[PDB]
RNA sequence: GGAGAGUUUGAUCCUGGCUCAGGAUGAACGCUGGCGGCGUGCCUAAUACAUGCAAGUCGAGCGAACGGUGUUAGCGGCGGACGGGUGAGUAACACGUGGAUAACCUACCUAUAAGACUGGGAUAACUUCGGGAAACCGGAGCUAAUACCGGAUAAUAUUUUGAACCGCAUGGUUCAAAAGUGAAAGACGGUCUUGCUGUCACUUAUAGAUGGAUCCGCGCUGCAUUAGCUAGUUGGUAAGGUAACGGCUUACCAAGGCAACGAUGCAUAGCCGACCUGAGAGGGUGAUCGGCCACACUGGAACUGAGACACGGUCCAGACUCCUACGGGAGGCAGCAGUAGGGAAUCUUCCGCAAUGGGCGAAAGCCUGACGGAGCAACGCCGCGUGAGUGAGAAGGUCUUCGGAUCGUAAAACUCUGUUAUUAGGGAAGAACAUAUGUGUAAGUAACUGUGCACAUCUUGACGGUACCUAAUCAGAAAGCCACGGCUAACUACGUGCCAGCAGCCGCGGUAAUACGUAGGUGGCAAGCGUUAUCCGGAAUUAUUGGGCGUAAAGCGCGCGUAGGCGGUUUUUUAAGUCUGAUGUGAAAGCCCACGGCUCAACCGUGGAGGGUCAUUGGAAACUGGA
């Protein structure tokens, strides 16, 4: 991807399961490194807004420059800024491919898009940051409809969100409509991230 | 045809056309005046008279206006 | 003041002064005149290297006397542990005054021109002109 | 003389042209008299000609002369035919 | 659409400065470095420049020469006043914005009309005789033209007679109606009748379009520790002069003109759209793109021309450089590259006229360092990588209250992928044309050729075998930088012992340092990360928005009084301010919104919005101003 380090270490430090399951904060729900077991003090006001930003950023696996650019894009549309930001992140072709169920992990959904296994509205899209619009159709390229990564992920039929429609036999998905804040991760207090970019 | 600029002022030598320049920052109107050397033909007007002037082609090194009408006698 | 006083005598902001005046001047040799250019660094020649004692602090702080390319004399601090400088050395000088050393307003750039990098440095090497080991 | 010609816009390897009326001595991308259309030779299917027919005939009747490419553009929009028909009639 | 924090004390609340957290750049430097797209790249010496290229073209204007229908030098026409560079000078009608010219000029282009008659004499080329190292210069003859010059015809142009009507004073638009006065050219074709006629070219007149010129209102940096400036100066008359008005110039007459509303002098500066910052009000900048101006080694002129007082023209003076055979000659990169120098610092002595634009040409075409591309540089922005899934606590490092903890699902192991990479196969768009060739039609013709218009056929790509696409092979080539006491996210060990060193501030180090150096771990970023410089912010720290003056900085020692600022009640009036519509204008690009094309995004394009203290014009009348 971009960051190729331990996602277990990042989930323990941030106090949020990045895999979405909870196996990382399983035995050691404390920060990595030498001073992990030793319990540190409270977090400052800056340290709380910053930790919220890193929660979102490392979940969607983006660099800070791209992350801040998406925030500015989201701040131009009518509505609540922080919620528009969460909606825009969920519309990434990176995250749509994972939310549909074509990959086990969010990092696997990135390599599929990056390596050109995915089509959008019938044409190849190689860009993980591609911003899928409602009504679009995401499918798998013909030479890759029988690959073990895609096959194994599809048979574990997880909760495909209600703003998405997938057809497992067709290996094809539909971006029905824009998500709502309730359909998006609730462990992120996005009001802190808006404050973080105000200072 | 077309219109030539007209001013009204007082003779200061035988024309002063005092106007206001609003301050750019503070908004207060400040009086300022500019002397318009004008052509009187037969030396008709005198000091302190309030006169009307109209713009013309250059008549000398500094004269660009002609005295058309006398408004208030000295 | 009153609005009329402000119209008669408008506000005037304080003029800011530069902390590194020797960097913001050039010299035209042909016209024998001084320019104003805002350079980030200046080349110079070491006139006298040596040491100086600090103002609570106590040490022997290494420095050099430098004649810059604009014919201005300055005192520049030599950061890091050991240096290879002496008289007639060609050095690059940047801004940044060193506290506790009165009259030293500039720094010598380690690893530029004749100044060597700090020997044995392994952390923050780019601040001391040291190449990556191995 | 006065010309009806193409000024280049767009980016590298992606040219877009505005159709302008300009003095011959004016620099290609500089001062113009009046824009009368656009021209996109790299478009997907059709070259996307967008000429203002009433403006083009006013300048043609005023002595403005097209360049070779602008003459082909105006011809493809029938402006040259209407110019010739209105001149004789 | 607006965030604070540290620091004066034993402690406090104020006042007040300082410092820090943000954004930005034509950046530079240090360490590091994979790719693609788009952009940007001498800010310093308007320093000096080796070498090549940056303006030619026309044989359908003309003679000759040399070659076998071609070409060369020359005459002639048009171009060389554009395009390109630079910001030295300039504080000024230079520029921005709004107007005026009844004081203006305008090649090429378009339209209309009337014409294009008749003669003549040169001269370069060339031949020959010389002179000079050269650059080049003389003598003798020779010759053409769409070159030049006479004469004829042509008036709307000039003078005088007046007249009508109109304007904003000078005046202007017609009506005449007499007197003078002013042109031109052929080339290549068709038909043939040597007459007519097509295209291009030529003359005159009038319009249009284009470009240029002048004037005026308002707007334009500091210094008063710059207060006097001017004597063609200010006005008049006359003459001269100019495209044009005018002290523009001169002669004579008068003593005016400018200035505390800042004249003048000194210094600095090209100006604007825009750009950066800011919640805004403001503050800061003018590199890149576009408009305007100015300049072309320095200074002064003029010639040709529609246009220049002319970057790659002339003349002169000067500084400098170069050749000389010492008589004499030559040159001007602030065009594109490039060199030297200066500097912290800024690129190839590249490819092509295929596209767009420009000059010349009937055209084919030629020329075009404009331009379109390629090359170099992480300089910036945007995008994508450097693997993915599963994987229980291996070794090794570090710490240990020697139980363990941590690096760490990290590694290995098992599978999976090929964006990229390598090898191979295919391979766009960007190209529109013009010419020519056919038909058709329009005008014109006596008719044709031709001309305009339409359709059909033909040729043409620098980039470039590039973008892109397809197949195979391999996790194999592809992570660094800064920080971790507080501000401020992230701590332990060892070494050192007020040393060595660190430091933006508080300050840290004098034997148990989370601040020095290293190590492990962690945090922040990531093909970048830090440092320095500079600008705005934080800074309400110049306070109009938005501060103060008893004791913190700050009320002149106190009168009188000039300019200026401000000013009680009512009625009528006005309409400068104020308010409210209309019209015009505020280019394009940019910013913001919307949509479209780039796989996305940058970016590109299209349609809107915004931005004036703008002008002109119609209303209102409470307030300020005028009566
Ligand atoms: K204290
Ligand atoms: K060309
Ligand atoms: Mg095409
Ligand atoms: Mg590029
Ligand atoms: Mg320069
Ligand atoms: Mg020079
Ligand atoms: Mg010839
Ligand atoms: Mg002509
Ligand atoms: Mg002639
Ligand atoms: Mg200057
Ligand atoms: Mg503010
Ligand atoms: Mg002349
Ligand atoms: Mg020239
Ligand atoms: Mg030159
Ligand atoms: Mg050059
Ligand atoms: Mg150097
Ligand atoms: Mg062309
Ligand atoms: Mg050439
Ligand atoms: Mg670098
Ligand atoms: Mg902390
Ligand atoms: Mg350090
Ligand atoms: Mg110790
Ligand atoms: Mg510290
Ligand atoms: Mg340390
Ligand atoms: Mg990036
Ligand atoms: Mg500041
Ligand atoms: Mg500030
Ligand atoms: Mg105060
Ligand atoms: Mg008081
Ligand atoms: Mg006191
Ligand atoms: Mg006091
Ligand atoms: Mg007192
Ligand atoms: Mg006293
Ligand atoms: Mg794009």
């Amino acid at each position: 991807a971009r960051f190729r380090g331990s996602n277990w270490k990042k989930s323990r430090r941030l106090g949020i399961s990045l895999s979405g399951t909870g196996k990382e904060l399983e035995k050691r729900p404390y920060a990595p490194g030498q001073h992990g077991p030793n319990q540190r003090k409270k977090l400052s006001e800056y340290g709380l807004q910053l930790r919220e930003k890193q929660k979102l950023r490392y979940l969607y696996g983006m660099t800070e420059r791209q992350f801040r650019n998406t925030f500015d894009i989201a701040g131009k549309k009518f509505g609540v800024h922080g919620e528009n930001f969460m909606i825009l992140l969920a519309s990434r072709l990176d995250a749509v491919v994972y939310s549909l169920g074509l990959a086990r992990t969010r990092r696997q959904a990135r390599q599929l898009v990056n390596h050109g296994h995915i089509l959008v509205d019938g044409k190849r899209v190689d860009i993980p940051s591609y911003s899928v619009k409602p009504g679009q159709t995401i499918s798998v390229r013909e030479k890759s409809q029988k690959l073990n990564i895609i096959v194994e992920s599809v048979e574990i039929n997880n909760f495909v969100p209600e703003y998405l429609n997938f057809d497992a036999d067709s290996l094809t998905g539909t971006f029905v409509r824009l998500p709502e804040r309730s359909e998006l991760p609730a462990e992120i207090n996005e009001q802190l991230i808006v404050e973080y970019y105000s200072r | 045809r077309n219109d030539r600029k007209v001013y009204v002022g007082k003779v200061v030598s035988d024309v002063l056309v005092e106007t206001y320049k609003t301050h750019k920052l503070y908004g207060k109107r400040v009086k300022y005046s500019k002397k318009y050397k004008t052509h009187d033909e037969n030396n008709s007007a005198k000091l302190g008279d309030i006169v009307k002037i109209q713009e013309t082609r250059p008549l000398s090194a500094t004269k660009r206006f002609r005295l058309v009408e006398i408004v208030e006698e000295s | 003041p009153t609005i009329n006083q402000l119209v008669r005598k408008p506000r005037q902001s304080k003029i800011k002064k530069s902390d590194s005046p020797a960097l913001n001047k050039g010299f035209n040799s042909k016209k024998k005149k001084f320019t104003d250019l805002n350079s980030p660094q200046k080349r110079g020649v070491c006139t006298r290297v040596g040491t100086m004692t600090p103002k609570p602090n106590s040490a022997l702080r290494k420095y050099a006397r430098v004649r810059l390319s604009n014919n201005i004399e300055i005192n520049a601090y030599i950061p890091g542990i050991g240096h290879n400088l002496q008289e007639h050395s060609v050095v690059l000088v940047r801004g940044g005054r060193v506290k506790d050393l009165p009259g030293v307003r500039y720094h010598i750039v380690r690893g530029a021109l004749d100044t060597s990098g700090v020997d044995g440095r392994r952390q923050g090497r780019s601040l001391y002109g040291t190449k990556k080991p191995k | 003389a006065v010309k009806i010609r193409l000024t280049r816009l767009g980016s590298k390897r992606n040219p877009f042209y505005r159709i302008v009326v300009a003095d011959a001595r004016s620099p290609r991308d500089g001062r113009i008299i009046e824009q009368i259309g656009t021209y996109n030779p790299t478009s997907a299917n059709a070259p996307e000609i967008k000429v203002d027919e009433a403006l083009a005939l006013k300048w043609l009747n005023d002595g403005a002369k097209p360049t070779d490419t602008v003459h082909n553009i105006l011809s493809k929009e029938g402006i040259m035919k209407k110019f010739d028909e209105q001149k004789k009639a």
